């Protein structure tokens, strides 16, 4: 129940692939972040070279947005990509859904690539909101605006204003300082009771409370991390005063770490599972379709 | 809890 039993035959990608092929594994939760859309032209924060942090969190604090909203709309013009193509990792999460293996994708990302890849609302907890819709900030109005409209205003370089009441129109994201959506808490309440595999991709696990989601799995739920760096290990100091990631100690029993590009790592997993051709065809067919329209 | 780097 809260007991530590080993379900992977070994702490490797192949271990995880065998486990996923088994009956015990029916219900997968993905946790994802900016690492899964870096190769889609959207920078993360923590990457030395191409990360936003140095190319700083003020521009995403509410109290600074509240005072000065212009710098953020200016940034969003900058980073607003020329076209929206999801990555191999996005489409890997697609295959999961289509094979009825995906219970939920919990995402820190606000880029909508998960929906474009064809994850539905039901499948998706967008824990930091999204640019998909936008709303008026005026509580008496709260008129809802699509991404097509929001883009017209950001690219126009006019601060978006509601056409009914002329209030600021806000993209629908959770800034730092703001409370997460309710549906995040109530989904977590239910999902982590019944998760069979915890798959974690392209996140540093530094933003709370989203990071604490890994400790909500049952203690015998395997957890696979696909990322450029280990993440989610208990800190030696903050731990001093639980359920962090343990890939390495002699007490490792269920946590695996594949370190590299998510696109390669997901492509590797897919191949073990005999989904490689299915993945290539999907990505290629979906990207061509995006190129056509 | 609110969003925070931590
Ligand atoms: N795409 C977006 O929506 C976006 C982009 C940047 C920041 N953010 C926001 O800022 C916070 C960032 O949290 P985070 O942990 O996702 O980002 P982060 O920068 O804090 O962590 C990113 C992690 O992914 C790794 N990584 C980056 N590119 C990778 C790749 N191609 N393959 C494998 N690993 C890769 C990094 O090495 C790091 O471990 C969140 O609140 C999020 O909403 C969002
Ligand atoms: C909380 O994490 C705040 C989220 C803002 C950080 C990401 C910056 C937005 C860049 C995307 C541009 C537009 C994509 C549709
Ligand atoms: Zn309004």
């Amino acid at each position: 129940g809260s007991q530590k039993e080993r379900l992977l035959d070994e702490l490797t990608l192949e271990g995880v692939a065998r486990y996923m092929q088994s009956e015990r594994c029916r219900r997968v939760i993905c946790l994802v972040g900016a690492g899964i859309s870096t190769s889609a032209g959207i920078p993360d924060f923590r990457s030395p070279s191409t990360g936003l942090y140095d190319n700083p969190e003020a521009i995403f604090e509410i109290s600074y947005f509240k005072k000065h909203p212009e710098p953020f709309f200016a940034l969003a013009k900058e980073l607003y990509p020329g076209q929206f193509k999801p990555t191999i990792c996005h489409y890997f999460m697609r295959l999961l859904k289509d094979k009825g293996l995906l219970l939920r994708c919990y995402t820190q990302n606000i880029d909508t690539l998960e929906r474009i890849a064809g994850l539905e609302q039901e499948d998706l907890v967008e824990a930091h909101g999204t640019f998909y819709t936008s709303h008026c900030v005026s509580a008496s109005c709260r008129h809802e605006y699509p991404l097509s409209w929001m883009k017209e205003k950001i690219f126009s370089e006019v601060t978006p204003k509601c056409e009914d009441c002329q209030s600021l129109v806000k993209p629908d994201i959770v800034f730092f300082g703001e409370s997460l959506p309710a549906r995040f808490f109530s989904c977590m309440q239910s999902d982590f009771l019944k998760v069979d595999l915890l798959l974690v991709m392209g996140t540093s696990l530094q933003v709370q409370p989203f990071a604490s989601l890994i400790s909500k799995a049952p203690l015998s739920t395997p957890r696979l991390l696909i990322n450029k760096e280990k993440a989610g290990q208990s800190d030696p100091f903050l731990g001093m005063i639980g359920g962090g990631m343990d890939f390495d100690s002699k007490k490792a029993y269920r946590d695996v770490a594949w370190l590299g590009e998510c696109d390669q790592g997901c492509l590797a997993l897919a191949e073990l599972l005999g989904w490689k051709k299915e993945l290539e065809d999907l990505v290629r067919r979906e990207h061509a379709s995006i190129d056509a329209q | 809890p609110r969003k925070q780097l931590a």
